[PDB]
């Protein structure tokens, strides 16, 4: 009653059925579940590899097929370039990347707002090839006095002379000229063949940035795959038909690990019925197919007579089975605080599916097929007629709106 | 807001303000147009009712009242109008016995306006909407065939 | 539709950033509720036009006419006429969407229509004005014939021929309604349009709306504050524009449905409960009598008319 | 020769698990009713692919299995030779010698790899992945292309990272095989309740 | 109305930027087609 007084913004309340704040199934057990997979990945043998060979022969160690701690992948303040787009850092923790691969390259000072698989450089487009899209995040610690060479480094070589534009992450070792005209110089020097790669000048007497930056990058891939791989959260037992913790492989809620008989045909396991939500899951250790379904939710509506006659109130939950929350189950939901009766009357407060309700200290909160009117029957025979003998005069009343207000 | 704010951060808020004013106000100017459509429908109905029921007498069933229409009187109200309808209603019935025709001299006699009714021993002829009996003659019957 | 659940998907941060906009969700809920009430108002207004519940006598002696193809059939568990059965058989959830059940059920609709039909058959046009007064069919049909300027002995000299033509026509219309599949195009089109609009309003989640992806769950587990706001403002814009393409096109569509319901109510009051003199209103020809029937989200009328057929010259 | 390629060379864009829809996808395929430069395999010359294809193929009893990739196809640069049996998988995506009478005889580092029978092969290179797809189902005709349909299922899915541009043919030795000519169009796959691609239409063929 | 043409004006960059939004444009075409059919329905119904 206080809730509906708040909703109507008054104290007096008339007779009818009003709606209040809805009821979602708050987690009967908390909002937590993520799959069995728990792997991780090292970086040592790629960060200490003898050769991060030249930009055209960059080295790669297999860092993939693991549950990468995307929180660690963004909570790391050592990450200088984090315009790792498509996804976003501060919510990277809540994510589920199917795979996190391992490619690498070397950055410059002006590109730190441009660095990713997909980045800026003719460096890229001739030692690399794909579009310029942002997804790639760079480890960096203090490298002020580590390793550098006065005069210029002829390995990390800004390829100002490249026949075309900038496109990263492929490989090609041909140190080839600028085709600013029409000259294929086959990787030699000359005039109008200006040596295709100049040196930034990574000098140790120079600043920190010149001294070495061995960069380990990480690719990102999302799949509708068999929902075995996702982030961390406690996985409950396959307690079928009981609303338990589930954030199933990323799909939050609270609900059921119901074993599924669905053969679940073969290439959108994140079952892409047009809603595109997982409807079956298999796991390497639990090979069984596990159905997915969230628990209930629905509005809460309050029925009440006038506030000047009584303070009793009944509550109806819409489209909720009673066991999942006097209790009485109807076709419109679960009704709490009522008395079932068998005699039928007219309708006062319409509920739904042919049920009404009213107040008794006259009728109970009735629930059955309605009464449509008083039954009658006309004595019909093939030689009889009926004729009136008196008349009456009546007066009725009709009301109609004709106009409106006038504003600007 | 205008006193406290800065320009490229106030641009987003003024853009939002026009969008929301024209949006709440766009379901609401769409709603001025929608409610205007509804009010226009009601106004047309009222004009038809006046012309057909106050300036004349109508035969359309259940258009002006319930029963048989006789008259109407209008009144006035704030942003509206009110009608009073005068009708006619039958009261008290009584059973009788009927027949389609009468064969007096081998000929068939049909009523002109009314019905043949019999109180049990004799035959009369009455109008349909009110019970008044009359004797039966060749004034109010016509002949057709055998 | 549930505004908060649909836009945020149970995210405290999303709700907190959304709380600084206003009452958009309140207005949307108010509009949807208004439409929901209007629908039930429509159905009640069209169908509930009688106060009592009449019923036919057990003995069928109507002078030759056969009404068996429209009166209720007791054999079925649900008392529906064979024409109603043919009509009913002819025609063919989780992202905050709900559907509510209607207030009147098919059984109550059937009872109302049966009451109308039995009343008119037994007592003519006198049960709409005052009390019910009985009368036989040959006399009632003589009155109807006299209503269109033909002297009333013509009926009495042709009773058997008229009855035979009536029965043949009833059989023919039953067969023709059964045969063709394109009779109920209006109702089918309405249902199809509504379902399609809802499908797109869910698949705009499968749209992006400024987002690099579509499915809002993973994008919300993806995006930062200053970019998540960029996504959700366009998402609410699109949901408001689409549910309000329904709200706009469907305050429009409720305007269409309201016009149709008003027309149906007028047709019932003037063709079923009386006799009409307006040309081409209740059918083509000279009007005699009408019978109603029900159908899913609609109503069906069967008119009866009189047509001259053979001409000769004179001076 | 030159024949209508009928409805061959379709596959699964991913190895995931769907159910009972009518979908539409955008990827690199093989045409429907193509003017294939089908040069034979046994009378054993090269094939076409056009806009985005592996060495698509047809097959009778594992007859048409191997093909060559590369850019100059002389082992002087990126160059690839593939012997194919799919039984004793000791991977040879290694670098070998080729021919313009293209036929198959009896290094490559990273072992992280992807008419009486129907076994069409696949050899792609997408983002380092060297995807392969095979087949297995028997039929009866012996002369020419069966008028039928089938979808190719993957073997593994793992990347290696070797570039390729051009191609020749090979012949895995102890008549007819059909390919197509495409441009990057879209397809409309169809499914049953048991989950097998049953139909497809090419959106850029006719009105 | 030629939807994409009006918005972009023969620009590949505009096309690729627009492909991130959805089926607004199909919706617009659908509504206009409905109006176009209704007009001829009205004229026929009045006159024939």
């Amino acid at each position: 009653l206080s809730e509906t007084k708040c909703t109507l913004k008054s104290f007096t309340v008339e007779k009818g059925i009003y709606q209040t704040s809805n009821f979602r199934v708050q987690p009967t057990e908390s909002i937590v579940r993520f799959p069995n997979i728990t792997n991780l990945c090292p970086f040592g043998e790629v960060f200490n590899a003898t050769r991060f060979a030249s930009v055209y022969a960059w080295n790669r160690k297999r860092i993939s097929n693991c549950v990468a701690d995307y929180s660690v992948l963004y909570n790391s303040a050592s990450f200088s370039t984090f315009k790792c787009y498509g996804v976003s850092p501060t919510k990277l923790n809540d994510l589920c990347f199917t795979n996190v691969y391992a490619d690498s390259f070397v950055i410059r000072g002006d590109e730190v707002r441009q660095i990713a698989p997909g980045q800026t450089g003719k460096i890229a487009d001739y030692n690399y090839k794909l579009p310029d899209d942002f997804t790639g995040c760079v480890i960096a610690w203090n490298s002020n006095n580590l390793d550098s060479k006065v005069g210029g480094n002829y390995n990390y070589l800004f390829r100002l002379f490249r026949k075309s534009n900038l496109k990263p992450f492929e490989r090609d070792i041909s140190t080839e000229i600028y085709q600013a005209g029409s000259t294929p110089c086959n990787g030699v020097e000359g005039f109008n063949c200006y040596f295709p790669l100049q040196s930034y000048g990574f000098q140790p007497t120079n600043g920190v940035g010149y001294q070495p930056y061995r960069v380990v990058v990480l690719s990102f891939e999302l799949l509708h795959a068999p929902a075995t791989v996702c982030g961390p959260k406690k996985s409950t037992n396959l307690v079928k038909n009981k609303c338990v913790n589930f954030n199933f492989n990323g799909l939050t809620g609270t609900g059921v690990l119901t074993e599924s008989n669905k053969k679940f045909l073969p290439f959108q396991q994140f079952g892409r019925d047009i809603a595109d939500t997982t409807d079956a899951v298999r796991d390497p250790q639990t090979l069984e197919i596990l159905d997915i379904t969230p628990c209930s939710f629905g509005g809460v509506s309050v029925i009440t007579p006038g506030t000047n006659t009584s303070n009793q109130v009944a509550v109806l939950y819409q489209g909720v089975n009673c066991t999942e929350v006097n209790v009485f189950q109807t076709r419109a939901g679960c009704l709490i605080g009522a008395e079932h009766v068998n005699n039928s009357y007219e309708c006062d407060i319409p509920i739904g599916a042919g049920i009404c309700a009213s107040y008794q200290t006259s009728q109970s909160i009735i629930a059955y097929t309605m009464s449509l009117g008083a039954e009658n029957s006309v004595a019909y025979s093939n030689n009889s007629i009926a004729i009136p003998t008196n008349f009456t005069i009546s007066v009725t009343t009709e009301i109609l709106p004709v106009s409106m207000t006038k504003t600007s | 807001i205008l006193s406290r704010l800065d320009p490229p951060e106030a641009e987003v808020q003024i853009d939002r303000l026009i969008t929301g004013r024209l949006q709440s106000l766009q379901t609401y100017v769409t709603q001025q147009l929608i409610r205007a459509a509804e009010i226009r429908a009601s106004a047309n109905l009222a004009a038809t009712k006046m012309s057909e029921c106050v300036l004349g007498q109508s035969k359309r069933v259940d258009f002006c009242g319930k029963g048989y229409h006789l008259m109407s009187f209008p009144q006035s109200a704030p942003h509206g109008v009110v009608f009073l309808h005068v009708t006619y209603v039958p009261a008290q019935e009584k059973n009788f016995t009927t027949a389609p025709a009468i064969c007096h001299d081998g000929k068939a006699h049909f009523p002109r306006e009314g019905v043949f009714v019999s109180n049990g021993t004799h035959w009369f002829v009455t109008q349909r909407n009110f019970y008044e009996p009359q004797i039966i003659t060749t004034d109010n019957t016509f002949v057709s065939g055998n | 539709v549930d505004c908060t659940m649909y836009i945020c998907g149970d995210s405290t941060e999303c709700s907190n950033l959304l709380l600084q906009y206003g009452s958009f969700c309140t207005q949307l809920n108010r509009a949807l509720t208004g439409i929901a009430v209007e629908q039930d108002k429509n159905t009640q207004e069209v169908f509930a036009q009688v106060k009592q519940i009449y019923k036919t006598p057990p003995i069928k002696d109507f002078g030759g006419f056969n009404f068996s193809q429209i009166l209720p059939d007791p054999s079925k568990p649900s008392k529906r006429s064979p024409i109603e059965d043919l009509l009913f058989n002819k025609v063919t959830k989780f992202n905050g969407l709900t559907v509510l059940p209607p207030l009147l059920t098919d059984e109550m609709i059937a009872q109302y229509t049966s009451a109308l039909l039995a009343g008119t058959i037994t007592s003519g046009w006198t049960f709409g004005a005052g009390p019910a007064l009985q009368i036989p069919f040959p006399m009632q049909m003589a009155y109807r014939f006299n209503g269109i300027g033909v002297t009333q002995n013509v009926l009495y000299e042709n009773q058997k021929l008229i009855a035979n033509q009536f029965n043949s026509a009833i059989g023919k219309i039953q067969d023709s309604l059964s045969s063709t599949p394109s009779a109920l195009g209006k109702l089918q089109d309405v249902v199809n349009q509504n379902a399609q609009a809802l499908n797109t309003l869910v698949k705009q989640l499968s749209s992006n709306f400024g987002a690099i992806s579509s499915v809002l769950n993973d994008i919300l587990s993806r995006l930062d504050p200053p970019e998540a706001e960029v996504q959700i403002d366009r998402l609410i814009t699109g949901r408001l524009q689409s549910l309000q393409t329904y709200v706009t096109q469907q305050l429009i569509r409720a305007a269409e449905i309201r016009a149709s319901a008003n027309l149906a109510a007028t047709k019932m009051s003037e063709c079923v409960l009386g006799q009409s003199k307006r040309v081409d209103f209740c059918g083509k020809g000279y009007h005699l009598m009408s019978f109603p029937q029900s159908a899913p989200h609609g109503v069906v009328f069967l008119h009866v008319t009189y047509v001259p057929a053979q001409e000769k010259n004179f001076t | 020769a030159y024949t209508n390629s009928f409805t061959r060379g379709v596959y699964y864009p991913d190895k995931v698990f769907r159910s009972s829809v009518l979908h539409s996808t955008q990827d690199l395929f093989l045409p429907f009713f193509s003017n294939v430069t089908w040069f034979h395999a046994i009378d054993n010359p090269v094939l076409p692919f056009n806009d985005g294809v592996y060495f698509a193929s047809t097959e009778k009893s594992n007859i048409i299995r191997g093909w060559i990739f590369g850019t100059t196809l002389d082992s002087k640069t990126q160059s690839l030779l593939i012997v194919n049996n799919a039984t004793n998988v000791v991977i040879k995506v290694c670098e070998f010698q080729f021919c313009n009478d293209p036929f198959l005889g009896v290094n490559c580092t990273f072992e992280y790899v992807s008419f009486k029978n129907l076994r069409e092969f696949v050899f792609k290179n997408i983002d380092g992945y060297f995807k392969i797809y095979s087949k297995h189902t028997p039929i009866n005709l012996v002369r020419d292309l069966p008028q039928g349909f089938s979808a190719l299922e993957p073997l593994v899915d793992l990347p290696i990272g070797i570039n390729i541009t051009r191609f020749q043919t090979l012949l895995a030795l102890h008549a007819a095989y059909y390919v197509g000519y495409l441009q990057p169009r879209t397809f409309l796959l169809k499914y049953n309740e048991n989950g097998t691609i049953t139909d497809a239409v090419d959106c850029a063929l006719d009105p």
